[PDB]
């Protein structure tokens, strides 16, 4: 389906909603470990290519 | 076998299609009536149609049954049905067949009224509606917009009333993704019918004239490596040539047709002069490439050509370029493939082959000489080889043409085509390999129709008339043969064709009526009876009907010009043969000439309408069933054949000046004239109109009119110019007058812009026929859309023109984005169902410019849901194994408390009447009974014992607080002894290197507690046990110390846990920590082990589990092994629905289900509890998970912005502009599931 595999997170960062394959246009909120917090846009999408 | 009939269906039923479904038997002769019936599938208990059909003599024993299948009578539901049952029932037979049935019904034409747009346009938009059957469909429709990355942007529906669907002007949005933007549409509710169409946003200039790059072919081959030769030519879109342009040629490499950036050349960069419309260009090839590239040879350049072209205007200030973009180097240039032909032999009858030679560019070559070797097997491996024929392709289909009047006997052909073009050798010459073969009948048994291949299609309205031939050892049985007529998938026409005393048959002797003038197919069949055994004999062949409309809508300007004045009015008649709607369209031929690349918008609607024909080829087949299969038909018959063996593969044989106006829906009751005003652009409009009647729909012959004036003006003003920038404005004049005469132009100008012309001119005079330069040199110093007329004061007096410049401003556009997950529930945790966002203001902003500001809100679906649920036996779980000794009252109430919480999900009293409702009173009551009996094993010291002066234990302990956690769900348990317990068991027993380590109590009852790996470090399980206990106690006994005691027992937890030692350990300290810190680095680390150690069945987990210790020996019965496996799993599952991971907890709730190892665990309370535990927190996940948000957003000081009404359907508003300069603060009410909102800031630096 050459979907998006799964991004690596930024350092002290984690993905919600882990999964193997994230739909066109899908939207992967990162969120930061129990001692961060998120700076910037926390939302990566998944482009068409 | 002579009792037989066939019953023939399209392949597939079409979900509320009218089927005509026809019956044939063979060898009765008392009159006798059947039903043919549909029934549902598997349990054939609902019949969606009947038919009663008589079959005699008088009808020669055939009748068709039309059966339809209304879709609101089909389950519908999370589940299509995907097949049901076809039946016949007669006082003869019985036998019933498992169709497929598809919901795509009908056609969804998208029209845009443009191919492309700018940005600050507005596309409008409608669709064309019809069902199966061409009638309009009046079906209410959902278009939804996807932006250019792939994002949905909006939904808007609409009630058709006409099969003409006028949906809302779609507003471009206030920032546009560039490029191609796509529309899809479907019917709501009931069809899977999808339309589609694209458009493309760009910044795009309206080009004064076309240019034409004309390559004399899409390849280079030996002939034209050394040199290639192209045309170039030109035309103002008034149809005139441009009569002098310098034209400057930029050639490059290329390797690929669909996209890359080869070497442009630098050498015969040829600068020439384009004449009277046209310039001639050549390319020694091999000069350049063996001059600028390290390539030499053809050889080297399996490859392509690319060429640009910009050509200047010699005298304006209009100019414009074009591209090919790749011309195949190859050495083959040609490609061959067969066209139109069966690859079945009918022997002895003229085998007609017909092959078409293609460019490496997918275009037909035209004239190309070919042979045709051919191989002949007709008996036994009887082998003869006939002469190779030979032949020329037609000039302009590129189709060669060959017949071979095979012998009588032959059963295979084995051919060889060869290109024959004899400058180019036969690993060049395009050549292939083919077979085909004889109908392998049973019994010698076959049957043949006259149809002459013939090129030319059928004329709607003629008797078409077939000659067909019966042969078989018993033709004096056969006496009569049978027709179908395809078109679409539907049977349209059958009937039935006697044998003459002649011994010779009836022809097709039929009209071709209007419903087959799509392209249509024929299927004839006999069963003959043979000695004692039936066959069934068929053949069927493609009929091509010439494509002519049933409305044939005529729709002509009644004031024919070969150019009106601008302004001119006109009366435009549209004319046609009944009463029919119309929809109508101008658009400017500029605007295709806009796209590089340009396609109209019904083009090809006829074949798109001929995509429902479910057969494929010109007919025949392998066999009776093949023939059937191909046609795209399927049969029931006792006649010793079947459809099944065949496979559904896709067979895929081959066979003011606006840009757009006139955008209306009339009736034309069989005539109307309607007058209007054509606009002021003097160019070529392109106007078109489609008809929709209950014959269907027909594009009208699309109407272009010349717009023309002997003089006029035109200025190449840019799509936007930088603000507060001096630019250089360039124009022309153009004189189409017989001579020259004095010519001005007073430009005038709103104030916003300067210019040092500051218009009376000079007044120069333009030689006849010609046209002259004119350029203004202006800055503008505001933005936006301002206003600039130019009169073209020429001979005896003024002339108007307006134009708005477009005005942007200087440096860059910049732009940020922020936005949140809206959580009115804390799913994730923190409630989070309001946020405000500032009015933001950048250190660098451009200081006049605006932020533009918009919001786009997105929902989060729940996705897959699992009816994981307890049977009926949640009633004997409530009346559980008795109540008494080893604490068997404990085992049966504890259920009774978690079966209590499992309904209190509220499901199993609203729905639960499949089975008997568990009285709420009784359960309230047994509750009430096994609280008081929990209470009473209660230590007096509040810890507890199962013997009354057992030990104390820890483990027990903690269950007791797990489970009155629970309790206090509906009846609260007094806090205070609770409160005493866990004071009692910390301060007794908090070691501050692990912890609670358990007392000496005699033994734990096996089947009440469990069994962990005591072998090592049975303080884990403790520990993991105590921590549990207490998170479901602490909420209703909130104490520091036992947090601190909380959060010392976590800390040893993981750091013991870092060793993997057993699974069961890891998973249920990653269980405890779950309650803890959902969060933590390590957490997430063990986690990231557990969900290592799972075992999955299928690539996508069906199912996801944990073994150990070789769990993996069968047993047919729960036992210890499978209690730790179930534990272990269950707290897997609970640690992952902490987690929230629904696509990962998905597999898991599947495999749990299973009921594997049934009974399950030990079938211990511990498994049993851990397992409804479980399921309760899934089930409640879900539901939480469901989408249900009235976000409504709002500035801070400013009103209310928008209300997105979020919902499983409405589940994305589209994005809006954030016109006002405010904080924006974004609310829900308490609503469901979750949702995230982005606002993006756009502004200038
Ligand atoms: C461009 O031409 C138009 C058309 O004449 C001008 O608009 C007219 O302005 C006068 C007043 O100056 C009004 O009485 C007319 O009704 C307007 N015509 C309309 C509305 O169609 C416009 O001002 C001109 N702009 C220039 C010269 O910059």
């Amino acid at each position: 389906d050459s979907g998006c595999p799964q991004p690596v997170p930024p350092e002290n960062g984690f993905i919600r909603n882990e999964k193997q394959l994230y739909l066109v246009g899908e939207d992967v909120e990162i969120s930061c470990l129990t001692g961060f917090e998120t700076v910037g846009y926390q939302y990566f999408r998944c482009l068409p290519d | 076998q002579e009792q037989t009939y066939v019953i023939s269906a399209p392949k597939i039923f079409r979900v509320g299609a009218s089927e005509n479904i026809v019956i044939q038997v063979y060898g009765y002769t008392e009159a006798f009536d059947a039903t043919i019936s549909i029934k549902s599938y598997p349990d054939k208990k609902f019949s969606y149609s009947s038919g009663h059909v008589h079959l005699s003599s008088e009808n020669k024993f055939q009748n068709s049954a039309i059966l339809t299948i209304q879709p609101k009578q089909l389950p519908g539901g999370q589940n299509p049905v995907s097949y049901v049952y076809l039946e016949v029932v007669s006082k003869h037979f019985s036998k019933s067949k498992r169709m497929p049935i598809t919901y795509d019904n009908g056609f969804l034409f998208i029209h845009t009224d443009k191919p492309v747009y700018t940005p600050d346009q507005s596309v409008k938009v409608r669709v064309y509606s019809l069902n199966d059957d061409l009638k309009p469909a009046k079906r209410e429709t959902v278009l939804t917009f996807i932006d250019p990355e792939g994002s949905e942007v909006d939904m808007v529906e609409e009630i058709d009333h006409i099969g003409i669907i006028s949906f809302p002007d779609f507003k471009i949005p206030s920032n546009p993704r560039y490029g191609m933007w796509t529309i899809k549409a479907k019917y709501k509710e009931d069809f899977s019918t999808t339309g589609t169409a694209y458009f493309e946003v760009k910044e795009y200039v309206l080009p004064h004239f076309s240019v034409s790059i004309e390559p004399e072919y899409n390849f280079i081959g030996y002939k034209n490596f050394k040199n290639f030769e192209i045309t170039i030519k030109a035309r103002y879109f008034y149809n005139k040539v441009v009569t002098e342009a310098d034209v400057y040629i930029t050639f490059g490499i290329r390797e690929d047709l669909k996209d890359d950036q080869k070497e442009m050349m630098q050498t015969a960069m040829q600068n020439t002069m384009l004449i009277n419309g046209i310039a001639q260009v050549t390319f020694d090839s091999e000069t350049a490439v063996k001059e600028l590239s390290y390539y030499s040879l053809e050889d080297l350049n399996n490859k392509y050509l690319y060429i640009a072209v910009t050509v200047i205007e010699s005298t304006g200030g209009f100019s414009e370029e074009a591209e090919i973009p790749g011309i195949k180097y190859v050495l083959s240039p040609y490609k061959l493939n067969l066209v139109a032909t069966p690859l079945f032999l009918k022997p002895g009858i003229p085998y007609p082959i017909k092959v078409q030679v293609k460019d490496s560019l997918d275009q037909l070559v035209g004239g190309v000489p070919v042979t045709l070797n051919a191989q002949t097997i007709d008996v036994n491996q009887e082998t003869s080889d006939l002469d190779p024929s030979k032949s020329v392709t037609r000039v302009d289909d590129g189709v060669a043409s060959f017949v071979l009047n095979l012998p009588s006997g032959v059963t295979v052909l084995e051919f060889n085509v060869k290109t024959d073009a004899p400058d180019l050798p036969e690993e060049n010459q395009a050549r292939e390999g083919y077979r085909a073969i004889a109908y392998s009948s049973l019994s010698q048994s076959y049957l043949y129709i006259d149809w002459t291949d013939n090129h030319k299609a059928l004329l709607v309205g003629e008797h078409l008339n077939i000659i067909v031939t019966p042969k078989s050892p018993y033709i004096d049985k056969i006496t009569h043969y049978n027709y179908l007529i395809l078109s679409k998938g539907k049977i349209i026409h059958f009937g039935t064709r006697e044998k003459f005393s002649d011994a010779s048959y009836q022809s097709i002797n039929i009209p071709v009526t209007q419903n087959m003038v799509p392209s249509s197919r024929l299927l004839v069949y006999y069963i003959v009876t043979g000695e004692q055994t039936a066959e069934l004999v068929s053949d069927s062949v493609w009929l091509n009907i010439e494509e002519k409309c049933g409305n044939q809508l005529q729709v002509h300007l009644s004031p024919d010009a070969d150019a009106y004045s601008p302004g001119q009015t006109v009366s435009l008649n549209m004319a046609t043969g009944m009463d029919s709607w119309v929809a109508l369209a101008a658009v400017d031929s500029a605007v295709y000439g806009v796209q590089r690349g340009a396609k109209k918008p019904l083009e090809r609607v006829f074949q798109f309408l001929e995509k429902s024909d479910l057969g494929c080829g010109a007919g025949g087949g392998l066999n009776n069933a093949n023939v059937f299969h191909l046609a795209g038909l399927t049969f029931l018959t006792n006649a010793n054949a079947d459809d099944s063996q065949e496979n559904d593969e896709p067979c895929k044989e081959i066979l003011y000046f606006p840009e757009s106006w006139l955008w209306e829906v009339h009736l034309v009751p069989r005539r109307k004239q309607l007058q209007f005003a054509l606009p002021d652009s003097l160019t070529t409009w392109e106007i078109q109109g489609v008809g929709i009647s209950n014959t269907g729909i027909c594009v009208a012959d699309t109407v272009k009119a010349k717009v023309f004036k002997d003089v006029f003006l035109e200025m190449n003003i840019p799509y936007s110019v930088v603000r507060g920038e001096q630019i250089q404005l360039k124009g022309t004049v153009y004189n189409y007058r017989t001579s020259g005469m004095q010519f001005c132009v007073k430009m005038s100008a709103v104030e916003g812009i300067c210019t040092s012309e500051s218009p009376k001119c000079v007044r120069q005079k333009v030689e006849g026929s010609s046209s002259h330069l004119v350029t203004f040199t202006v800055l503008p110093l505001e933005i936006g859309l301002h206003n600039i007329n130019f009169s073209l004061e020429t001979w005896f007096g003024k002339e108007i023109l307006v134009k708005t410049l477009r005005v942007v401003p200087e440096g860059v556009k910049r732009e940020s984005y922020s936005g949140v997950t809206l959580d009115p529930r804390g799913i994730y945790g923190t409630i989070s169902r309001r946020k405000e966002f500032p009015y933001r203001i950048p250190l660098d902003l451009v200081p006049k410019t605006e932020i533009k500001r918009i919001l786009s809100v997105k929902g989060l679906l729940v996705g897959e849901i699992l009816s994981a649920v307890l049977s009926q036996e949640g009633i004997n779980i409530l009346t559980h194994l008795p109540k008494g000794s080893a604490e068997a009252e404990l085992m049966s109430v504890v259920p009774v408390f978690y079966v209590f919480h499992y309904l209190e999900t509220g499901n199993h009293w609203n729905i639960f009447h499949s089975d008997p409702l568990i009285e709420k009173q009784k359960l309230k009551k047994k509750l009430k009974e096994g609280m008081l009996s929990i209470m009473s094993y209660r230590n007096a010291d509040y810890s507890y014992s199962v013997w009354k002066g057992g030990s104390a234990s820890t483990w027990l302990t903690a269950f007791a607080l797990r489970v009155l956690g629970q309790v206090n769900k509906y009846v609260e348990q007094n806090q205070n002894s609770i409160c005493n317990s866990l004071l009692w068991l910390v301060e007794n027993y908090q070691l501050d290197n692990g912890s609670f380590k358990e007392n000496s109590q005699y033994q734990p009852i096996k089947l009440q507690g469990t069994l962990p790996v005591e072998a090592r470090e049975n303080s884990l399980y403790l520990t993991a046990f105590t921590v549990i206990g207490i998170r479901k106690a602490f909420d209703i006994c909130p104490l520091v110390k036992i947090d601190t005691a909380l959060i010392k027992a976590d800390n040893f937890l993981l750091e013991n846990t870092l060793p993997a030692q057993s699974t069961f350990t890891l998973a249920i300290s990653a269980y405890a920590l779950s309650l803890g810190d959902k969060t933590h680095p390590q957490f997430r680390s063990i986690v990231s082990a557990l969900k290592r150690e799972a075992l999955v069945k299928g690539n996508p987990p069906i199912y996801r589990f944990w073994k150990d210790n070789l769990q993996h020996k069968d047993s047919s019965v729960p036992n210890t092994g499978t209690a730790r496996m179930v534990e272990t799993t269950a707290y897997a599952l609970l640690t992952s629905l902490n987690l929230k991971d629904i696509n990962y907890v998905n597999p898991v709730i599947k495999w749990l289900s299973e009921e594997q190892r049934y009974g399950g665990g030990f079938y211990s309370t511990q498994d049993t509890i851990n397992a409804i535990e479980g399921l309760t927190e899934y089930s409640l996940l879900v539901k939480q998970l469901r989408l249900s948000m009235d976000i409504d957003v709002s500035y801070k000081h400013k009103g209310a912005l928008h209300n997105y009404k979020m919902t499983d359907k409405n589940f994305l508003g589209r994005p809006v502009e954030v016109l006002l300069n405010d904080d924006l603060i974004v609310s829900t009410g308490f609503g469901s599931g979750l949702a995230t909102v982005h606002v993006t800031t756009v502004v200038h630096k």
